[PDB]
RNA sequence: CGGAGAGGUA
DNA sequence: CTACCACAACGAGCTACCTCTCCGCATAAGTGTCAAATTTA
DNA sequence: TAAATTTGACACTATAATGGGTTAACTCGTTGTGGTAG
């Protein structure tokens, strides 16, 4: 099975899962860890960022590539605001503080 | 969008209403006849934005010309529609309720502030007892709960006075009226009068909550949850499925009960309901609130219509299966494929073979992006429909695109960093990904059906991150240790050792050859066996000084096998490595030799070529295994008769009635023991040896030919127990409890079991494959846990400049070295010299990295122990320096700086997790009459050293133990100087003479009794818990006096030579007699995966052993009762410490010697705890380095300790403050030892007193814990209580850890985007 | 006891369970009580001036046709006439204001006719909180009038309020007060101009209602007792029943709705009874509240038993439904279709009325 | 496009 | 007054992938005026 | 928009009916109460 581009989920908004639904392959904690080992920084912000659950960022890519320009423009996962939604619901404040 | 922190506080009301857009006031969802939401609902358009990307539910505004505007008609406003996942509403609750967070996780935040027991909160809460909240008069004081009838009673009395209410208004009220200030410092006051510890726990614990509240500007009303947030429509979608049914999530069935039960709640208190019916709405309320909070909490769990309980918010952000863990940290990515593997022979170490199809369904938007650049499409759409119907240019311009670029090849479990690699494609026909064979083993993939996923880089920083450090070229030697990953593996080593391998009289042998390729020439024209024993000529190469290669040509004695080999090996190599029959060590060996000396790619070339030979000379060869390759011994039938008439002769004599029944079950266990090691012995000589067919000399022997002993030989596959049980016997098996069956299992796999033999061996079997899958889940679980406590440890620093470090000896214990110096030294920096006179004064300095060269000249000038540079007292906040760590396992030089060796070193221990002259040293003794040397210390330490100075054995004593040779003698091994008595210890003296009994007398403190052994009269003492009423106040002492009778003291002090001994003694001298100085007068009695994680985690062991806190004589305080109380006075100050010691707890050291600071004074496993905090933070380190090392090697797996090194100093991470100078730090905080580092760097900086400190050892899971960044404990585990605890302390995070950037989505502080942060810092700090 | 428990189910029916059942005739005297806080407020209110000008005037303009007179009046051509009578008597009483016990013999026959009049509780609770707020506006007015009196002087109320029950309504106690010549007596001169603005307030209070403070105060004290007495027998006939409402709710369970929300429901449902249970047809309470409560439960389960809401009369269709197929299937061995409902159901509904009726 | 249950592979 | 033990409660348990089937279940009493939002020309 | 009409909402039924269903009920370490006895 593979897969470049395809559906994507309605709370998280990554891309599902399945040879049936056509999904994309999950890239665990482990290999997370072992790509932190590497010393892999690019390789691993591209996987959690352009290439998973950022709406902008993947759409860009896509863009890019199709102009054959190799660059990444990353930004704020969707799973992020979820849990800051999340735990706001649950009452208790949380923000990102600039500086 | 660029931020430095993310602030964690608790929520106002003001706050509440000013994130929301309107407040939502009605249960229903939406409509139904139109699929359009409703007004004031849960999923209201006005509240929460349109449905639809700039468009109104009515229809009126409909284009982008309005891009932003409110209509009137239906109040919606004109924005696209993800704002439909970004706004809040709120729900304005009539009754106040209480935050379920700060109410039952414990500690409950509520009863630890106000002071209440958590049972009346709930009780006041509960609506079922009144609470005062404030009393003029002094008869009701503040909470204090009174029922219902004191309450009546009360108000009846009163009624005017006092203020008491019910429910969580009378907690709010309570609260709001309180002052933090005023009970802080009162607390501060009353906490100097009296310290019990419980006491003084609790009050420091409400202290630094209520500091906590002052300082983060939190109100403690603000726990008492008023207005409700309610999520975005969109983060609880209720979408509709395939069959025209709904979908919904359970926040909204949670919100319509909170909503409904609100409104009749408002509707009650309008309508001007009884008492009871609004305190039933109002705990109903409550009750739907915390159970949107979290279900399972309070009490029984609200379920759905499938009888299953509700997932509420916290369930969604907590867990397994939550956010955190399952969107945070791991993702689903694009651009990934995966199919099952196959083996690509024709490959090297940097290809791998990709499918047609995967490959271009992987690059379809670089092959739009190429296509369009070339001309042969006009628009994305035509791209897309030509690579949809694949021409054959499409198919050019692929193989064109993939031309050098990366991908990665990735298999889980992925337990070390070798489980994802860069490979470059080769496009190949078919389905199958094709491997390279030596690969396999960093994978730890087999061919039989395994499966493996495929990524693709796309920018340029991934595309050389995947080149030059990703590059399967690259990680040639483990991270773990340093060896070689890529090795021949069962078949290649094979083709070699058939190759090296020589016969006797096999073709054509005493021939000469002028060079290998003349011995290929003769072994492909078949004039010459590859096994003849031939002279050749040889041209090797060696290294001088520098880097050129002179040559020598001279000639060898090798099989036509060596001289065809000798053309793989590169020029610089000498001849002896080849010029044996190669196994898997002797060719791996080859492969360390190769790159020690001649670099990268010239090893990787030789491999490739090693493995393109072995393959090619292995299907040469035609090895087979048959029936008959299995040759089983001819003797077993008689060994086996044997042990059967021995066992049944046994049977019969303990039918006789002469042997118990354990004893025959232990007898015959090791008569079938010793059968079948018997059998074992004969198989394997007989098939070790079987050429015996040998010819022009004579009948000669050689090494068998046969394959099954091949294949054990070689290291290919398989060992000596698998011939066993092979072609032997079978041996004995387990039963299901773990005892050893009595009769074993003689026949073997070749002869065929029985049914019952069977039936037994499948105990073993499902145990085995049982064991498997939970070691392997527990395996898991310790290196997720590891990965956590040290995943913020990073390399800043090049040099601390320190000068500690730890003293590495080889480990002697038992009778052999288990590793030498040189596998503990290899790597390491050397903290100091070496100054020893020795025999030739080696002297290397300081901050030097011992290479090979520099371990060979140690070896070589005999240096028994270095100290080096440690990781664990490296002095660099925040990180540690280069030269601490040492070397680069992976690469073979020092370490870059930025590189994370945390991650690395919890990857390394967490891998292997699925495998599990006599020299005399601190000694006091004293010499007796007949030369037999007997030692009174405990300590003492007896060790064999060479005559060049090594060690090689050690021992150690017991207390009263005999031996002969004292120090300084040279004797001969074999000799037995350990002679001392097992099972008991003696009560030796120093003064000779006579005895006089003094302070002992038959019937109080004495037993009048007569020995049962020998006859004599002997006056033994009874113990002290079963004498009489004038027992209890004295101590017997055999007091040894000379031959008159006043009390010789010891020479050296002045104290007395009394022996004040203990109960429970089989006091057997007597009056009358002759002692000696230092004789005998009284004879008294004394898995793996588990063990590591205990070790780690650091538990207090079930039997712990009771060390010295303070040096001085020992001595006992308390008496009538049978736990002991210990009086350890110093010997120049008064005594403020003692110790209590339980009944049955077995006592080592008596009262009548003195102890050091840190002696055993009860045997037993040793607390790590104790140990570090009285022997030193180095003593606890190599404690723990030496049993996990034990554990790992007992299995056979080789593991750098650095790694356990950075893991224990990550464990010490906490400092218990015990005296305070000016820092803002009280007393008893375990804060981090860097921060009063530094604060102490300063406050000296500056010319003050400073404050001292103590460190703690906390365990792995309490260390990950206690962290200084909430979001990396909130991820890992218990993220309830870690939020609460964030929340009420008002803390921030700084972002500093790796797992924080990968959660918030950055570079991580490390590797290729180490320096781009420290810039960031540098810009930061500067401005 | 009040210990380890977490049900509020069993909690609640603790507390319920320490009150008694009644007897056959325990209700009759419980009605009676309501029956008599309900004359007496009704009594006490009908003896205020202003409100029989308002009930008049409401009577004319409905005598003008904008409304019908069935709802006003709810029972004892036939209004019209006892319409002018009573307006003639309210003209000959504003003959005989205060020419003078008269006045008080007319207003009270005024009151003991109008006792007949059973009208609707809206208009009825329309003039008591019209008292309860210009009560409580002159409630305000004496509430200054007392912050003012011990803001600056720290004297006794004992005095001020024996010379605030007289008149309270001119300036010459206010100046008494200052004669006194108490030592915070002359202090009060610095607040005589806002006090007069609150004696000229007040008197705007007694030039809109005619009568003296003590008559207001004295008829509002009337109207609070007898509401507190109906209130209280009102409450006792309520919390005596409720192991009726559990009785009935707990034949409606698992269809939606918790236990608790029917029990809370069968209550509002039992409060509406009481109010409007009549004793003097000589029923038991009981089979007149159980259709009250009945009707309370179920239609709480029709607006809140399903995540989307379903009107009532959609909600009757569907179980005119279920009933019809549950017959159909018990009487011909299998269940029905469609159109087989079609024919059996109802003469307007047809296959896709009943199709689209299925959710 | 979700969640449960059952089974299978490495 | 406070050092000590036994219970109760709570939080934890590899990874990845594939296939299939299930989710408004037994229960329920109908009328009557008044407003009103969707529907034809 | 004027008018129609099927929807939607609310108010009202007068014999006596008087306390509810229920599920399922390893192993381990840590924390907090609840006495306990001398
Ligand atoms: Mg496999
Ligand atoms: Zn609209
Ligand atoms: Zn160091």
């Amino acid at each position: 099975h593979a897969r470049s581009t395809g559906s994507y989920s309605l709370v998280t908004q990554q891309p599902l899962g399945g040879k049936a639904q056509f999904g994309g392959q999950r890239f665990g904690e482990m290999e997370v860890w072992a790509l932190e080992a590497y010393g892999a920084a690019y390789t691993l912000q591209e996987m959690l960022t352009v290439k998973s659950d950022d709406v902008n960022g993947r759409t860009k890519m896509y863009k890019n590539i199709v102009d054959g320009n190799h660059q990444m423009e990353p930004g704020m996962p969707e799973s992020f605001n979820v849990l800051l939604k999340e735990i706001r619901s649950l009452g208790i404040n949380i923000e990102l503080e600039d500086e | 969008e660029e931020f430095d922190a993310i602030k964690i506080a608790l929520a106002s009301p003001d706050m509440i209403r000013s994130w929301s857009f309107g407040e939502v006031k009605k249960p229903e969802t939406i409509n139904y006849r139109t699929f359009k939401p409703e007004r004031d609902g849960l999923f209201c358009a006005r509240i929460f934005g349109p449905v639809k990307d700039y468009e109104c539910l009515c229809g009126k505004y409909k284009r982008l010309k309005h891009r932003g505007v409110i209509c009137e008609k239906c109040g919606v406003e004109v924005t696209q529609t993800k704002v439909r996942r970004e706004r809040m509403g709120h729900i304005e609750l009539a009754s106040p309720t209480a935050h379920i967070w700060f109410l039952k996780s414990l500690p409950s935040r509520i009863g630890l502030l106000l002071d209440m027991p958590l049972r009346d909160i709930e009780r006041v809460l509960y609506f079922e007892s009144y609470v005062v909240i404030e009393g003029g008069m002094t008869n009701l004081e503040r909470q204090q709960i009174l029922t219902e009838e004191q309450y009546l009673d009360a108000l009846e009395e009163f009624g005017d006075e006092f203020d008491a209410k019910m429910g969580a208004e009378a907690i709010q009220a309570l609260l709001k009226s309180m002052d933090l200030e005023q009970e802080c410092e009162q607390l501060r006051e009353e906490l100097n009068e009296t310290n019990s510890e419980t006491k003084r726990k609790k009050l420091t614990k409400r202290i630094k909550l209520l500091e906590a509240f002052v300082q983060s500007g939190n109100k403690p009303e603000w726990m008492i949850l008023t207005v409700l947030p309610v999520l975005p429509p969109d983060l609880r979608p209720l979408v509709p499925l395939d069959g025209g049914r709904f979908a919904t999530s359970d926040l909204n069935d949670l919100y319509r009960r909170v909503i409904n039960r609100n409104n009749r709640l408002k509707r009650l208190l309008d309508l001007a309901a009884p008492d009871i019916i609004v305190r039933n709405e109002k705990r109903m309320l409550q009750e739907a609130v915390d159970a949107l909070l979290d279900n399972g909490r309070r009490g029984r769990a609200i379920t759905g219509s499938n009888k299953r309980p509700l997932k509420s918010l916290a369930d969604m952000i907590k867990g397994k299966q939550g956010r955190f863990r399952q969107n945070l940290l791991g993702k689903r990515v694009d651009y990934s494929g995966r199919s099952v593997i196959t083996v690509g022979p024709y490959l090297r170490l940097h290809q791998c073979g990709l499918p047609k199809k995967m490959a271009l369904e992987l690059f379809k938007p670089f092959i739009y992006g190429k296509l369009e650049l070339r001309g042969l499409a006009t628009t994305i759409k035509a791209a897309k429909k030509m690579v949809e119907r694949e021409e054959a240019v499409v198919w050019d311009i692929l193989d064109e695109v993939i031309r050098e670029h990366p991908v990665l090849l990735n298999r889980a479990p992925t337990l070390h960093r070798l489980g994802i690699q860069a490979f470059e494609p080769v496009l190949i026909e078919g389905k199958a990904i094709q491997l390279h064979p030596l690969v396999c083993a960093a994978y730890n993939a087999d061919f039989d059906g395994d499966q493996m996923a495929v990524h693709v880089p796309l920018t340029l920083e991934a595309q050389l991150e995947a080149r030059a450090l990703m590059m399967s070229t690259n990680n040639i030697l483990s991270p773990a240790n340093g060896e070689p990953i890529i090795v021949p593996s069962q078949d290649v080593v094979l083709g070699l050792y058939y190759m090296t391998r020589d016969c006797v009289n096999a073709k054509g042998e005493g021939m000469v050859l002028t060079g290998p390729k003349e011995a290929e020439r003769l072994y492909r024209s078949g004039l010459a066996s590859l096994h003849a024993r031939v002279k050749v000529r040889i041209t090797e190469y060696e290294k001088d000084a520098n880097g050129e290669l002179v040559a020598k040509t001279s000639l060898k004695d090798t099989t036509v096998g060596r001289a065809i080999l000798w053309m793989i090996v590169p020029k610089g190599l000498p001849y002896s490595i080849v010029n044996q029959a190669l196994g898997k060590k002797a060719i791996s060996k080859m492969l360390n030799t190769c790159y020690r000396i001649l670099g990268l790619k010239p090893t990787v070339i030789f491999a490739d070529q090693i493995m393109y030979t072995g393959f090619a000379y292995a299907a040469r060869s035609g090895a087979s295994v048959g029936i008959d390759d299995m040759v089983i011994p001819e003797k077993k039938h008689e060994i086996i008769s044997e042990a059967e008439a021995e066992v049944a002769e046994i049977q019969e004599q303990f039918q006789s009635g002469l042997v118990t029944a354990g004893e025959r079950y232990n007898k015959v266990i090791d008569i079938w023991a010793a059968a079948n090691d018997r059998v074992s012995k004969a198989m394997m000589d007989n098939l070790q040896t079987e050429t015996v067919i040998n010819r022009d000399g004579q009948e000669e022997k050689q090494v068998s030919f046969n394959s099954i002993y091949m294949m054990a030989d070689s290291g290919a596959r398989g060992s000596a127990a698998q011939i066993r049980q092979l072609a032997g016997m079978r041996g004995l098996m387990a039963k299901p409890d773990g005892s050893i069956i009595e009769t074993p299992i003689t026949a073997n796999f070749r002869e065929g079991l029985n049914v019952l033999q069977y039936f037994i061996s499948t105990h073993g079997a499902r145990k085995g494959l049982a064991d498997t899958a939970l070691k392997t889940a527990n395996s898991g679980y310790l290196t997720r846990r590891l990965v956590d406590v040290a995943q913020d440890l990073v390399v800043t620093e090049d040099d601390c400049g320190t000068h500690e470090g730890i003293m590495m000896t080889p480990v002697i214990e038992g009778g052999d070295v288990k590793e030498p110096l040189r596998d503990r030294v290899l790597g390491r920096v050397t903290a100091e010299d070496v100054l020893k006179p020795g025999t030739a004064d080696i002297l290397v300095p300081r901050n030097t990295l011992l290479h090979e060269q520099w371990c060979d000249l140690l070896e070589e000038n005999s240096v028994d122990a270095v100290k080096v540079r440690s990781v664990v007292s490296c002095d660099t906040d925040f990180g540690v320096c280069a030269h601490c760590y040492g070397r680069d396992l992976a690469r073979g030089h020092i370490i870059n700086k930025g590189e994370a060796i945390g991650v690395i070193a919890a990857q390394s221990i967490g891998e292997p997790g699925t495998q599990l002259s006599i020299k005399l040293s601190n000694v006091k003794s004293v010499v007796n009459s007949s030369g037999k040397l007997v030692i009174t210390s405990r300590n003492t330490e007896l060790k064999l050293i060479d005559e060049f100075g090594r060690t090689k054995e050690s021992y150690k004593v017991p207390y009263g133990a005999v031996l002969a040779k004292g120090d300084g003698e040279q004797v001969a091994g074999g000799e037995t100087v350990a002679n001392w008595d097992p099972h008991t210890m003696p009560v030796i003296t120093e003064v000779s003479g006579f005895v006089r009994f003094t302070d002992m007398i038959d019937g109080q403190t004495i037993t009048r009794q007569t020995d049962e052994l020998t006859g004599l009269s002997s006056l033994v003492v009874l113990d002290s818990a079963e004498r009489t009423a004038g027992g209890k106040d004295l101590r017997p002492a055999l007091k040894i006096v000379d031959a008159q009778g006043n009390d010789v003291l010891i020479p050296g002090t002045d104290m007395p030579a009394q022996y004040f001994l203990p109960g429970k003694a089989i006091v057997q001298l007597e009056d009358g007699v002759q002692i000696s100085s230092g004789d005998t007068l009284a004879r008294i009695p004394q898995g793996g995966l588990p063990r590591v994680a205990d070790l780690f985690e650091a538990r207090r062991p079930k039997e712990p052993a009771i060390l010295a806190e303070i040096s001085g004589i020992v001595s006992f305080g308390k008496e009538t009762k049978g736990k002991r109380r210990l009086v350890i006075t110093p010997v120049d100050g008064s005594d403020p410490y003692e110790e209590m010691i339980p009944k049955w707890r077995q006592l080592n050291v008596f009262e009548g010697e003195r102890v050091e600071r840190g002696d055993v004074i009860s045997d037993g496993p040793e607390a790590p705890h104790d140990i570090l905090r009285l022997r030193g933070v180095h003593a606890v380190t190599r404690y723990i380095v030496n049993e996990v090392q034990d554990v790992y090697r007992l299995q056979g797996v080789k593991i750098n300790d650095k790694h356990i090194e950075v893991i224990v100093r990550q464990m010490l991470r906490k400092a218990t403050i015990v005296n305070a100078g000016s820092s803002d730090f009280l007393e008893g905080e375990q804060v981090e030892y860097s921060r009063v580092k530094i604060a102490n760097r300063e406050l000296e900086a500056n010319g003050k007193v400073g404050a001292t400190y103590s460190r703690d050892l906390l365990g792995i899971t309490k260390a990950s814990l206690a962290t200084e960044s909430f979001i990396s404990a909130a991820s890992f585990q218990e993220t309830t209580r870690v939020l609460t605890e964030a929340a009420v302390a008002g803390k921030r995070d700084e972002l500093r850890g790796l797992k924080e950037n990968v959660i918030v989505g950055r570079l991580i502080p490390a590797g290729t985007g180490y320096a781009y942060h420290q810039d960031r810092m540098r810009r930061r700090a500067a401005g | 006891e009040i210990g380890r428990t977490t049900d509020p189910v069993r909690m609640y029916m603790r507390e319920m369970g320490t009150v008694e059942l009644l007897t056959r005739e325990g209700e009759i005297d419980i009605a009676k009580r309501i029956e008599d806080g309900i004359n007496q407020v009704q009594c006490s209110v009908a003896e205020y001036p202003e409100a029989i000008t308002y009930l008049l005037e409401q009577y004319d303009r409905v005598e003008a046709e904008e409304a019908r007179l069935s709802d006003l009046i709810t029972g004892f051509e036939l209004a019209r006439e006892k319409f002018a009578e009573l307006r003639a008597q309210y003209v000959v009483t504003r003959d005989t204001i205060k020419a003078h016990a008269t006045a008080q013999e007319e207003i009270l026959k005024l009151s003991e006719v109008f006792k007949q009049f059973r009208l609707v509780p809206k208009q009825f609770d329309y003039l008591v909180n019209s008292m309860r707020v210009m009560m409580d506006r002159v409630r305000t007015q004496e509430r200054l009038i007392m912050k003012l009196c011990v803001e600056q002087c720290k004297m006794p109320k004992k005095n001020f309020i024996t010379l605030f029950t007289g008149n309270e309504t001119s300036d010459t106690w206010f100046n008494a007060a200052i004669a006194m010549n108490k030592p915070w007596s002359e202090k009060l001169h610095d607040v005589s101009e806002e006090v007069h603005r609150a004696l000229q307030k007040l008197q705007q209070i007694e030039e809109e209602t005619g009568l003296t403070i003590e008559q207001v105060k004295d008829i509002n004290r009337r109207m609070s007792i007898g509401e507190a007495k109906a209130r209280r027998a009102k409450k006792e006939m309520v919390e005596a029943n409720l192991r009726l409402v559990i009785s009935i709710a707990k034949k409606y369970t698992n269809r939606g709705l918790q236990f608790l929300d029917l029990i809370q429901e069968g209550n509002i449902g039992l409060m509406k009874a009481v109010d409007k249970f009549e004793y003097r047809r000589g029923y038991k309470f009981s089979t007149y509240a159980t259709w009250w409560i009945r009707q309370a439960i179920t239609r709480s389960i029709a607006d809140q038993a399903r995540t989307i809401r379903i009107p009532v009369h959609m909600i009757e269709t569907i179980n005119k439904l279920n009933r019809i197929s549950r017959q159909m299937l018990q009487e011909m061995g299998r269940e029905p279709t469609p159109e087989e409902l079609a024919e059996r159901m109802l003469m307007p509904e047809d296959k896709i009325r009943k199709v689209l009726k299925i959710a």
